[PDB]
């Protein structure tokens, strides 16, 4: 009967007068076709929703707090402590039992999301004069990637993030300290071992990657005649892992795929 | 409600947000609407479901969130149009004429410009992508992408678009068929 | 109230109380000041303890200026009564627990009351003088070894003291008879 | 460089030893009587290890010389209680501290 | 040409020119009123983000920081007038106020403009302490914070530090509060490192801002006696009382309940002695006007002296204070459980009409000790101090007001009153 | 070396300058003293006993204080009422307080906690004669330094539904709804996973706190005991609508008392007794009927935004009940 005199109320509300602050008559509303609908707060949440044991609680409580730091730690511009302790809140998550067994609840809470939306304010800034944050990028990339991993269908969702985060995919290269962690390598290992993600990537990229890798083949980094390296007149390193992920995205299961 | 819709389509912006409330309530407003007794009756009743909200603003605030858009086909437009549809079902020579004199006494180009490049980038069948998903589908039992297979994206926003163009000049409407060019 | 008057004050919220209500008010619709109020009123009145207060721009017969070499803090009124004033700064200065001690060294030397006494107080610098026809009288805070207050006289300085008070509310026409007390 | 004066006597028979946990109910309070603590306020004791290395010195010493039910003050000395950093956000450097401390039970 | 050197003055300075050009720029600038219709203020809204960023793309905003740069090498009025003339003199401030508007102004909604000037800011708060065009900084910095997030990126702790000693220096302004709120959050963000810098540079040491506490309510209790001394008729100088108590507190609630007792003075001969004014944390000792005493330190002008005595302790239950009085060589005494206390409060003044008070807080029982009918001495008076029951006037009665006035718990039936008279008679004819 | 230079931050400046704070104060007499609503209560024996003068006061009362420094003087709470200057800057002072520990920074709400008080925020929400302005201030600090971290973290976990296959979530899979009745809204069992609370102890004499992580204690069950008490004090108070609403006008009374309820709703307090005599306030067919303005409907929206999603969350857990 909530339904009943909500719908009463808020009819009346209205009726008995104009209503500034447009903010309460969008809630207002909002809450109107909530009464009205109602099918549809089960239709969205019952993707959200999961269940799982009556015997695994502690661990997934310790996920969900983890996951709760992560997302407070987004709210929070990024410093020294806030790296560390999103660090080590990836790292829990990761090392926690119910991330292995139950793959899909990370998908229902969208913690690929959160890590890619710190990944992308960490990346932003600046594009070629600062990478500042090098050790949470690499977190977030190894954690994009191992998430992808376990899985069929999180590969289909990073697919998603894939197209954007081949535009700043030239960060983490060019120094053998990250041979794993990168948002090539993650890119790379969403698209890698799927024939039908393999055909579904389709040319808004590829292209890009080809004239990434003719800028790499055509000027050498200015990272390295930093360092005191002779200078060759082009980049055997950028181009290398380019072509690394142009291998993953052609050679699929063993069988090239024709069109790519 | 309408007011509502239309300041927030009025307020200076770069792109159209997601703005779920309007997502959901321009779907119950193009669903609220809809043997010569039989036929005529209905149609008057039209008329009357027409009326019970095209003379609250609804006329001008389809033609805002249209406009608010400049061009990009996404699920705002894709409800605005279906409003539009449900508004102008039939002949209704007063709605378009309020539409008409709403575009020439606010004369603004944000509004055609947006439908040019709304339809400049609709759709068009790909013979790539359709071989592509049915070699997919011989190697491996894929399932079937929603929005036609991923070869036609959004057909039905694009017969939605054009039965909007074509009712906004349905009867004879001879002024609005050359402001239209 | 005047002398030695003592009253009563009604607001309403007690119509069986309240009087004359019916004999008038009650018929031409008028209302008691408190009879839609579900607490009483705090009644405000005037205190006594006359307390300090900044001097205001829009008040008569006291002025005081302010320029900028050294800073000063110069007066000034007009006015045809004369009265005393006790004029104060604001922040006081703080006294720690070891230092202990204060010297009003004149235009020549040091000769005045040995006040050094204050284990932890709060000494606000101030000056009382009395409203001549012309008074610019004031403060220079000015420097030779330490923190030295000048409030420079002028023409018909006799009555006019300065030194350091703590929190002091006391309004009067008095040389002495301060209050005091020496606790053994 | 603690100091103590009593304020309520607590019979002088059990003092607080190595090993023990002590009841405590203080408001402490700052040189100048601007009160910077107490433990009134939220209604709980203060309990507390004597001889764990967890409250300041200038408390722990001073409370292992009380009394069961004896009220003291307890005047600090900066570099016994916070040295010349202080409290970040509250306690600032250099600064002596007042704790009027009961003791309420001793275990 | 004026300020670089001591040139010939045949230059155009045009002061009500770019006064005048000032005055419509700030207009040029203004915002749109929010009695307006919704389209018409969008309308508006537009042109002005037009504006001003045709106006930023120029550089110009550089221009009137270097116009300001040249103005702020002065000191004041009196220093620019004996160097540009009267009129430039007497229009420097006022030229200074209308810059900061239009500057302002000009980056009052935009949020390019303020991320492209962000660089500015190491000046615009080293320049904050002009203090004859610090409202227009603050108000610019305040504009300029709440707009973008990557400006306070910048802000290190030598601007924070900066814009607390102007609070602390330039009083209490309002304005400087929100600057650091903006500093704390931007957008729905919060910076740690700043809001750990405010907290930790701002309040540690408590002189800034107003500080808070909760305190109890005390009240006193005082007999209808009064002991005035002078030449002539006199009442043999010498007093005393006891006071016993039956059950206490120390903490009723969450402090320590006040519990005092002394004899308090009165201006000249009349009541209402000066104090803490009414209705406080304050009784007997709390002044220069009263003299009291509490089981273990000494009361004078609210600061406390502890002294010495034989098993001191806080006056518990069941401890029974005998006050004594000598007004014109020694001073107020008291005596704890007989035994007199080490200290005293000599050298007072005598002006006034002296009276014995007890001040509390909440859950007390006092009983006052007098002889004959109205108590019983619990001890031996000292050799000549009498008692209030003989203070009081033959052929009078003796009651207990509270301190001053109607501190009475009742209902609007109070009666308040005005001032009073000094009893009309606080030597025969020649 | 100066006199400006003892009573400011920096000493080792020997230019004697005046700061804007040096100024001139006189004696003055135009100032108004505030009568208080409530006085000790002491009562004399009145016997006049030949073993004493008795005086008896018991029942405790209790006030707070502004402290002004450079001026060393205290001053009630409720004197702000007249002083603009001061009531703005103490509420722009609140504004502060809240906005440094606003996200979930802790290190700065342990120590606010302290510089405030515990307890003084209980008084100032308890007090009625209120400037308004502080008591919003007074509302949003104490929210914001206990319950806004928990509250956040509880409701950043309100659309996602994980829940066990305990043996006690198989029994809310009747879900009443039958022989004539619907039930409760955020009545029943929830066995759904759900961010635990814990809140350290504030203490400054423990030297090196083990992390701080959480938030500064604070007594709930008397909270939302006062909070239920005032709410309906409040509503009682809004049916006759007076003329002296508390704080001013009546937006002040309701909107944070509404804030702090529904804060205090979310965060997972008002047991199913609780819930039942709050539903009871505003269900019979109350607070939904009366003319309220603009910002107390706007909390009234959220209220029942979580009135709906407890039913939404009750539903699924019924659906995960029978589909076992």
């Amino acid at each position: 009967s909530l339904q009943q005199l909500i719908s009463e109320t808020m009819v009346r509300w209205a009726q008995e007068s104009v209503i500034e602050d447009p903010e309460l008559v969008r809630a207002m509303f909002v809450l109107l076709h909530r009464q009205y609908d109602g099918i549809g707060g089960l239709v969205r949440a019952l993707p959200k929703t999961y269940t799982i044991n009556g015997v695994s609680v502690e661990d997934t409580i310790n996920l969900l707090a983890s996951l709760g730091q992560i997302r407070s730690l987004l709210s929070v511009r990024m410093g020294k402590e806030e790296e560390k302790l999103m660090i080590r809140g990836l790292g829990d998550i990761m090392n926690n039992k119910v991330f292995y067994q139950h793959p899909n609840l990370m998908r229902a809470l969208g913690m690929h999301e959160t890590v890619m939306e710190v990944m992308v304010n960490v990346l932003g800034g600046g594009e070629s004069k600062e990478i500042t944050f090098p050790k949470m990028v690499a977190n977030c990339c190894r954690f994009l990637c191992y998430f992808c991993r376990i899985s069929r269908q999180n590969q289909k969702a990073m697919f998603d993030h894939l197209s954007y985060l081949l535009e700043n995919s030239s960060v983490g290269l060019a120094s053998p300290a990250m041979r794993g962690s990168t948002p090539l390598d993650v890119a790379a290992a969403s698209v890698m071992d799927n024939n039908e993600l393999a055909l579904a990537l389709r040319e808004p990229d590829l292209e890009k990657v080809v004239r990434y890798l003719a800028g790499c083949g055509l000027q050498s980094c200015q990272m390295l005649v930093s360092k005191g390296y002779p200078d060759i007149g082009w980049n055997p390193v950028e181009g290398e892992r380019y072509l690394d992920f142009l291998r993953f995205a052609v050679f699929c299961n063993g069988e090239s795929v024709e069109e790519n | 409600l309408i007011l509502l819709f239309s300041r927030t389509a009025l307020t200076e912006k770069c792109k159209l947000e997601e703005d779920f409330l309007y997502m959901a309530y321009a779907d119950i407003m193009a669903k609220s609407c809809h043997s010569f007794e039989e036929k005529e009756m209905e149609k008057q009743k039209l008329l009357y479901q027409q009326a019970r909200l095209h003379d609250r603003g609804a006329a001008e605030m389809v033609l805002q969130t249209i406009s608010a858009s400049k061009g990009e086909t996404g699920p705002m437009v894709a409800a605005t149009l279906k409003l539009g549809i449900a508004i102008l079902n039939g002949g209704n020579s007063t709605v378009q004429q309020k539409m008409l004199d709403y575009l020439k006494e606010k004369k603004d180009v944000g509004f055609f410009q947006s439908l040019a490049g709304l339809m400049q980038s609709c759709s068009v069948l790909d013979l790539n992508a359709f071989e592509r998903q049915n070699k997919a589908e011989g190697l491996g039992m894929v399932t079937e992408e929603g929005s036609g297979e991923k070869v036609l994206q959004d057909d039905e926003f694009t017969c939605d678009l054009f039965r909007f163009l074509q009712l906004l000049c349905e009867g004879h409407n001879s002024d609005f068929q050359n402001y239209l060019r | 109230l005047g002398v030695a008057q003592v009253g009563r004050m009604n607001f309403g919220k007690d119509v069986s109380t309240l009087k004359y209500f019916t004999i008038c008010g009650l018929q031409e619709g008028y209302e008691p000041f408190a009879v839609n109020t579900n607490r009483d009123i705090t009644m405000w009145l005037s205190k006594r303890l006359p307390q300090f207060l900044q001097v205001p721009s829009n008040h008569e017969h006291i002025e005081v200026t302010r320029i900028d070499k050294v800073t000063q803090k110069s007066f000034g009124s007009q006015n045809n009564n004369t009265d005393i004033m006790f004029y104060r700064l604001s922040m006081p200065i703080e006294c720690a627990x070891x230092x202990x001690x204060x010297x009003x060294x004149x235009x020549x030397x040091x000769x005045x009351x040995x006040x050094x006494x204050x284990x932890x107080x709060x000494x606000x610098d101030s000056d009382f003088e009395v409203l001549m026809k012309t008074a610019h009288g004031h403060l220079v805070p000015d420097r030779i070894d330490k923190d030295k207050e000048t409030p420079k006289p002028e023409f018909n300085n006799h009555k006019d003291y300065a030194q350091e008070k703590p929190s002091r509310l006391k309004q009067x026409x008095x040389x002495x008879x301060x209050x005091x007390x020496x606790x053994x | 460089g603690v100091e103590i004066e009593t304020i309520s006597p607590g019979d002088g028979r059990t003092f607080p030893k190595k090993g023990q946990t002590c009841v405590v109910h203080y408001t402490g309070m700052l040189q100048n009587g601007k009160k910077f603590d107490s433990s009134r306020d939220r209604n709980k004791p203060f309990k507390f290890r004597i001889g764990k290395q967890e409250v300041i010195k200038g408390f722990e010493e001073g409370a292992a010389q009380m009394s069961l039910g004896q009220r003291a003050k307890l005047t600090c000395t900066p570099d016994v209680a916070y040295g010349a950093t202080g409290h970040p956000g509250v306690i600032p450097p250099n600064a002596t501290l007042i704790f009027d401390v009961e003791l309420l039970n001793l275990e | 040409a004026l300020s670089k050197k001591v040139k010939l003055p045949t230059i155009d300075l045009p002061i009500e020119s770019v006064s005048l050009s000032l005055q419509d720029l700030i207009g040029y600038f203004h915002p749109p009123d929010e009695h307006l219709e919704h389209e018409d203020k969008q309308n508006r809204l537009r042109a002005l983000k037009n504006r001003q960023n045709l106006f930023q793309e120029e550089g110009m905003i550089n221009l009137v920081l270097e116009c300001i740069d040249r103005l702020h090498v002065y000191s004041s009025a009196a220093h620019f007038a004996d160097v540009a003339g009267r009129e430039a003199g007497e229009s420097w401030k006022s030229i200074l106020n209308s810059l900061y508007e239009l500057l302002a102004a000009l980056i009052r909604g935009n949020r390019k403009n303020c991320a492209q000037f962000s660089g500015s800011l190491d000046w615009l708060i080293s320049r904050l302490e002009r203090l004859e065009a610090s409202s227009g900084i603050l108000e610019v910095l305040h504009c300029v914070l709440v707009e973008s997030p990557e400006a306070l990126n910048i802000i290190k702790e030598g601007h924070i530090k900066s814009i607390i000693s102007l609070l602390d220096k330039h009083g209490r302004n309002h304005k400087v509060l929100d600057v650091l709120c903006s500093l704390c959050v931007c957008h729905g963000v919060a910076v740690r490192s700043n809001q750990h810098l405010i907290c930790d540079n701002l309040l540690p040491g408590r002189d800034l801002l107003l500080q808070t506490r909760l305190v109890n309510h005390v009240s006193s209790m005082r007999p209808n006696i009064f002991l005035g001394v002078s030449e002539g008729s006199a009442q043999y100088k010498k007093w005393y009382y006891e006071l016993m108590v039956d059950h206490t507190e120390p903490f009723v609630t969450a402090e320590a309940t006040h519990l005092r007792v002394g004899w308090a003075s009165t201006e000249g001969y009349s009541p209402y002695p000066g104090g803490g004014e009414e209705w406080g944390g304050n009784g007997v000792g709390d002044d220069l006007f009263s003299y009291g005493f509490d089981g273990l330190h000494l009361w004078s002008g609210c600061i406390a002296r502890t002294v010495s005595s034989p098993n001191q302790h806080l006056l518990r239950t069941d401890d029974v204070i005998s006050c004594c009085l000598d007004l014109s060589a020694p001073s107020i005494s008291f005596r704890i459980n007989g035994q007199p206390v080490q200290g005293m409060f000599e050298n007072f003044n005598i002006d006034g009409l002296f009276f014995p008070v007890v001040s509390f807080s909440a859950g007390i029982k006092v009983r006052f000790l007098l002889g004959g009918r109205h108590g019983e001495f619990k001890f031996l008076p000292p050799p000549g101090y009498a008692a209030c029951y003989e203070a009081v006037l033959p052929k009078e009665k003796l009651k207990v007001e509270h301190s001053r006035e109607y501190k009475q718990e009742r209902t609007y039936t109070r009666d308040l009153l005005g001032p009073t008279v000094s009893l009309t008679q606080a030597v025969p004819v020649d | 070396p100066l006199s400006a230079g003892l009573f400011k931050s920096e000493h080792k400046n020997p230019v004697p300058q005046c700061p804007p704070r040096l100024h001139v104060q006189f004696l003055s007499h135009v100032l108004w003293s505030r009568m208080p609503n409530q006085f000790l209560k002491v009562d004399v024996s009145r016997i006049s006993e030949r073993q004493g003068w008795l005086v008896q006061c018991l029942d405790p009362l209790q006030f707070m204080s502004l402290h002004i420094p450079e001026e060393n003087r205290s001053v009630d709470i409720l004197e702000l009422t007249e002083q603009e200057e001061l009531l703005q800057f103490h509420y722009h002072t609140l504004r502060l307080y809240s906005a440094v520990c606003a996200l979930g920074n802790h290190r700065v709400a342990h120590a606010l906690c302290s510089h405030v008080d515990e307890p003084q925020l209980l008084y100032a929400i308890e007090n009625k004669y209120m400037p308004g302005l502080l008591r919003a201030g007074y509302y949003d600090l104490l929210i914001d330094i206990h319950l806004s971290s928990y509250a956040t973290a509880r409701l950043m976990m309100n659309n996602e539904f994980i829940v066990p296959m305990t043996e006690e979530t198989k029994s809310i899979t009747l879900f009443p709804d039958e022989n004539k009745k619907h039930g409760l809204p955020g009545i029943g069992l929830s066995t759904s996973l759900r961010p635990r609370m814990r809140f350290s102890s504030p203490s400054f004499v423990s030297i090196s706190n083990d992390c701080y992580q959480y938030s500064p204690e604070f007594p709930l069950d008397i909270l939302k005991a006062k909070t239920i008490q005032m709410l309906t004090e409040a509503v009682k108070e809004g049916s006759l609508h007076a003329r002296d609403p508390v704080g001013g006008t009546t937006e002040f009374l309701f909107v944070p008392l509404i804030k702090l309820f529904y804060t205090l709703l979310i965060m997972g307090i008002f047991h199913n007794e609780d819930l039942k005599h709050i539903l009871q306030l505003i269900e019979p067919s109350g607070l939904l009927q009366m003319k309220l303005p603009e910002p107390v409907k706007l909390q009234m929206c959220l209220l029942l935004q979580y009135l709906c999603d407890c039913q939404v969350r009750h539903r699924i857990e019924a659906i995960v009940a029978f589909s076992d």
